[PDB]
C-alpha cells in the first residue's frame, strides 16, 4: 500500500511560471486515477493514446506530472501538434504524446486586486522547442545584426513577460493550473500501477 | 517602478552651453541604453543620441555631432547631455528615455534667448470692410520676455468672443501674442473696444484702444 | 519626419481607429516598430514594442502590425482618455539609429466638426511707423483642433519668418491656432499679394491681403 503523491502536484499551493515548468516523477507506487478523472473540480482532461478509464488497471514503468500556470485560451495550445507562444517557446508535447492534460481554473488563488505578476512566460526566441525541452534561460533576444552585450534597447529584448492575472478579467485571461501526465513504458519493471492492475 | 527624473527648466543665452541630468531609479542603471530625445514646443519627437551605461559608449545623431557630450555617473545612477554654442531653435523639452523608450523622464524645458525682463509694445489689429455681420478684431502684444502676460477686454467687461492665444518664441529671443474678439461688424461705430495689457515680469500695463480704419 | 504619418485622424468614442507608419527598406522593413503615446502636456510612454508586443499594464484595445515597409496602430473601443500624439518609431540600418515618424493627434469625436472662420491682419500703420511689418492670421472656432497653416507670398511659399501656434481651446470648446509672418517694411511693400491657407479636414481655405489694398 504505497499510494501516489498526486496531492503534492495537485494541491500544491504555488505553480511554476509555464517557461520553468515543473516536473515530478511518479514511481513505486499505487495510483487511483478514477479520483481525479471522476473529479468535477477539473474542467479540462483530455487524454491522448490512452483511456482515462483504462487507467486504473495498466501499470507503467514511471509518470511524469508536468505542472505550471497559463491563461485559459492558452490551455488549447497544451496539446499534440499545436502552434503559438506557449507550444512554440514555453511547453511541447510530441506528436506521439501518451498522456492525459487536465485543467482547472485558478482565478481565486493566482489573481491579485490590481494583477499578479508573479507567473512568467517566454516571448522570444531563435527556435522553437523540442517536445518536452525546458528553456530556463535569460539571456537578451537579439532581433538584429548589433550584438546586445547584456544591455536591453532597440532590436534587443528580453525574453520573459509577466502575465497580468486580475480577477476582473474574462475567463479567457483569468489563470489555469494544468497538470500534465506522461506515461512511460520502458523496458524495466513496471513501478506504477492503478488499484485494479 | 522604474523612475526617470529630470533636473528642472533652463534659461540660457546663445552661445551658452546646457548640461541636464536624468536620475534613474528602481532597476540596474548599467543594464539598459539611456537616450535623449528632444521636441521642440508643438512640434515632433527628435533623436539627439544614446550613451551605453555599462561601457560608456556614445553614438549621435549627425546634426549634434561635435555639439552634445552625453556621460553616465554610475555612482548616482545618473545620465547627463551637454549640449554647446545653443541656438534659437535648440529651445525644446529635452528628454531623457531608456532602452527602447520604454520609460521616460518627465522632460526639462530649456529656452535660449538672449533678452532681459522686457515688457511689451501693444499694437492694434483693425477690423475692415464689414458695414452692418461679424467682425474680428484685437490687439498684437509683441516683443516681451519673460511669459506671461494677461489680456483683458474692456477691463473685463468683454468676454463673449474673447480668445487670447498662446505665445511664440521669435528668432529675436522675445515672446509675442494676439488676443482676438469677434464682434458684430454693425457695433463698430458706437462701441468702444480697449486691450488692457498686463506684463507681471516687468511691470508694464498697457490699454490699447483699437478702432475701425479708413480705407 | 523619417517615417511618415497622417497628421490627424479622427473617430468616435467606442469606435476603432487606425493609424498608419510609412517607411522604407533600411528601417520597418529589417527593424521592429514601436508606438508611443504622448497624452498632452505629459511625456511619451510606451504602447506597442516589436510590431504588435504590449507593455505590462497596457490595455489589449491598442494593438500593432506591420506588413513589408509599413506599419499601423489599432485603437478599438475608442475612449476620451485616448485623444492623444502617437508616435512611431524603429532602427534604421542606414542612419544607424532609432527614427521617429512625425506624430498623429488623435481625436474623440466629442463635438460636432466645425471649419475654421480665418482673418488675415495686415501690419498695423503703429508697427509699420516702428519699422516693423507682421502678418497676423488667425483661426478660431474649428473641430478637431488640427489645421496645417501655409503662407504663400506671390506664387512661392514662405518658410522663413512663419510661427504657428498649436491649437488651443477656446472658452466654448471650439479650436484656435494663430499664424505669424515677420517682415521687414521692404519685404512688405516688394511683394503684390500675401495668402494664409488653413486646411482642416480635407478642406483648405485661403486668406489674402495686399500692401496697397485693404
Ligand atoms: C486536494 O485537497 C482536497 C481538500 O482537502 C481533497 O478533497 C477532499 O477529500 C476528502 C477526502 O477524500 C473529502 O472528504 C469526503 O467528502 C465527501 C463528500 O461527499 C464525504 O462523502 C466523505 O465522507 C469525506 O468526508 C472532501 O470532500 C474533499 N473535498 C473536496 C472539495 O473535494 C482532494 O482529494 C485533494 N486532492 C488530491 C489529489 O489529493
Amino acid at each position: 500500500t504505497n499510494l501516489c503523491p498526486f496531492g503534492e502536484v495537485f494541491n500544491a499551493t504555488r505553480f511554476a511560471s509555464v517557461y520553468a515548468w515543473n516536473r515530478k516523477r511518479i514511481s513505486n507506487c499505487v495510483a487511483d486515477y478514477s479520483v481525479l478523472y471522476n473529479s468535477a473540480s477539473f474542467s479540462t482532461f483530455k487524454c491522448y493514446g490512452v483511456s482515462p478509464t483504462k487507467l486504473n488497471d495498466l501499470c507503467f514503468t514511471n509518470v511524469y506530472a508536468d505542472s505550471f500556470v497559463i491563461r485559459g485560451d492558452e490551455v488549447r495550445q497544451i496539446a499534440p501538434g499545436q502552434t503559438g507562444k506557449i507550444a512554440d517557446y514555453n511547453y511541447k508535447l510530441p506528436d506521439d504524446f501518451t498522456g492525459c492534460v487536465i485543467a482547472w481554473n485558478s482565478n481565486n488563488l493566482d489573481s491579485k486586486v490590481g494583477g499578479n505578476y508573479n507567473y512568467l512566460y517566454r516571448l522570444f526566441r531563435k527556435s522553437n522547442l523540442k517536445p518536452f525541452e525546458r528553456d530556463i534561460s535569460t539571456e537578451i533576444y537579439q532581433a538584429g545584426s548589433t550584438p546586445c552585450n547584456g544591455v536591453e534597447g532597440f532590436n534587443c529584448y528580453f525574453p520573459l513577460q509577466s502575465y497580468g492575472f486580475q480577477p476582473t478579467n474574462g475567463v479567457g485571461y483569468q489563470p489555469y493550473r494544468v497538470v500534465v501526465l506522461s506515461f512511460e513504458l520502458l523496458h524495466a519493471p513496471a513501478t506504477v500501477c492503478g488499484p485494479g492492475s | 517602478e522604474v523612475q526617470l527624473v529630470q533636473s528642472g527648466a533652463e534659461v540660457k543665452k546663445p552661445g551658452a552651453s546646457v548640461k541636464v541630468s536624468c536620475k534613474a531609479s528602481g532597476y540596474t542603471f548599467t543594464g539598459y541604453y539611456m537616450h535623449w530625445v528632444r521636441q521642440a514646443p508643438g512640434q515632433g519627437l527628435e533623436w539627439m543620441g544614446r550613451i551605453n551605461p555599462n561601457s560608456g559608449g556614445t553614438n549621435y545623431a549627425q546634426k549634434f555631432q561635435g555639439r552634445v557630450t552625453m556621460t553616465r555617473d554610475t555612482s548616482i545612477s545618473t545620465a547627463y547631455m551637454e549640449l554647446s554654442r545653443l541656438r534659437s531653435d535648440d529651445t525644446a523639452v529635452y528628454y531623457c528615455a531608456r532602452s527602447y523608450y520604454d520609460y521616460w523622464g518627465q522632460g526639462t524645458l530649456v529656452t535660449v534667448s538672449s533678452a532681459s525682463t522686457k515688457g511689451p509694445s501693444v499694437f492694434p489689429l483693425a477690423p475692415s470692410s464689414k458695414s452692418t455681420g461679424t467682425a474680428a478684431l484685437g490687439c498684437l502684444v509683441k516683443d516681451y520676455f519673460p511669459e506671461p502676460v494677461t489680456v483683458s477686454w474692456n477691463s473685463g467687461a468683454l468676454t463673449s468672443g474673447v480668445h487670447t492665444f498662446p505665445a511664440v518664441l521669435q528668432s529675436s529671443g522675445l515672446y509675442s501674442l494676439s488676443s482676438v474678439v469677434t464682434v458684430p461688424s454693425s457695433s463698430l461705430g458706437t462701441q468702444t473696444y480697449i486691450c488692457n495689457v498686463n506684463h507681471k515680469p516687468s511691470n508694464t500695463k498697457v490699454d490699447k484702444k483699437v478702432e475701425p480704419k479708413s480705407c | 519626419s523619417v517615417l511618415t504619418q497622417p497628421p490627424s485622424v479622427s473617430e468616435a468614442p467606442r469606435q476603432r481607429v487606425t493609424i498608419s507608419c510609412s517607411g522604407s527598406s533600411s528601417n520597418i522593413g529589417h527593424n521592429a516598430v514601436h508606438w508611443y503615446q504622448q497624452l498632452p502636456g505629459k511625456a511619451p510612454k510606451l504602447l506597442i514594442y516589436y510590431d504588435d508586443l504590449l507593455p505590462a499594464g497596457v490595455s489589449d484595445r491598442f494593438s500593432g502590425s506591420k506588413s513589408g515597409t509599413s506599419a499601423s496602430l489599432a485603437i478599438s473601443g475608442l475612449q476620451s482618455e485616448d485623444e492623444a500624439d502617437y508616435y512611431c518609431a524603429a532602427w534604421d540600418d542606414i542612419l544607424n539609429g532609432p527614427v521617429f515618424g512625425g506624430g498623429t493627434k488623435l481625436t474623440v469625436l466629442g463635438q460636432p466638426k466645425a471649419n475654421p472662420t480665418v482673418t488675415l491682419f495686415p501690419p498695423s500703420s503703429e508697427e509699420l511707423q516702428a519699422n516693423k511689418a507682421t502678418l497676423v492670421c488667425l483661426i478660431s472656432d474649428f473641430y478637431p483642433g488640427a489645421v496645417t497653416v501655409a503662407w504663400k507670398a506671390d506664387g512661392s511659399p514662405v518658410k522663413a519668418g512663419v510661427e504657428t501656434t498649436k491649437p488651443s481651446k477656446q472658452s466654448n470648446n471650439k479650436y484656435a491656432a494663430s499664424s505669424y509672418l515677420s517682415l521687414t517694411p521692404e519685404q512688405w511693400k516688394s511683394h503684390r499679394s500675401y495668402s494664409c491657407q488653413v486646411t482642416h479636414e480635407g478642406s483648405t481655405v485661403e486668406k489674402t491681403v495686399a500692401p496697397t489694398e485693404c
